[PDB]
């Protein structure tokens, strides 16, 4: 599980970058 | 083709200012994607605020639940499934609102991580088919 503090945001950020790369979604970032 | 674009779902913002910053970045991404759809000739429509907020509540809860997964891979699969079910439901809702047209859907998801916004656009199966 996500036991740490930034675990939830890090997991979701990884997913968004994974979706952009491995599944061709379109990503933007500041 | 009518494409219904949901309001962005911003997840895990630490402050209202960070959430507004994430909303603006995600809205700019959605705006650029919508303009690209219209270049292809597709009509782009929006959902009502209540449906958007129900989508936000459900997808944020689904993502929160997914953080219990033991690995990134299982997290990815849980959230991908949640996004796919949310996209399918938006299509159904938009089909009932525009029953004279073929309908597709677009979901935008944003997160604030280490002071930055990351936002991503997800297209419904009918949209991906239409873009071929």
């Amino acid at each position: 599980k996500c036991n740490t503090a930034t675990c939830a945001t890090q997991r979701l950020a990884n997913f968004l970058v994974h979706s952009s790369n491995n599944f061709g979604a379109i990503l933007s970032s500041t | 083709l009518i494409v219904a674009v949901a309001s962005p779902v911003v997840v895990a913002a630490h402050s209202p200012e960070d959430e507004e910053r994430a909303e603006k970045e995600a809205e700019r991404l959605r705006r650029r994607f919508a303009e690209e759809l219209r270049k292809k000739g597709f009509e782009v429509v929006e959902l009502d605020e209540e449906t958007d907020e129900e989508l936000r509540r459900w997808l944020t809860k689904a993502i929160r639940e997914a953080t219990q997964a033991p690995t990134q891979e299982e997290f990815n699969q849980a959230v991908a499934e949640a996004i796919e079910k949310a996209l399918e439901r938006i299509e159904e809702i938009a089909r009932r609102r525009h029953p004279d047209r073929e309908v597709a859907a677009v979901l935008t998801v944003a997160v604030v991580h280490d002071g930055e916004v990351i936002a991503t656009i997800f297209a419904s199966p009918r949209l991906r088919e239409a873009l071929k």
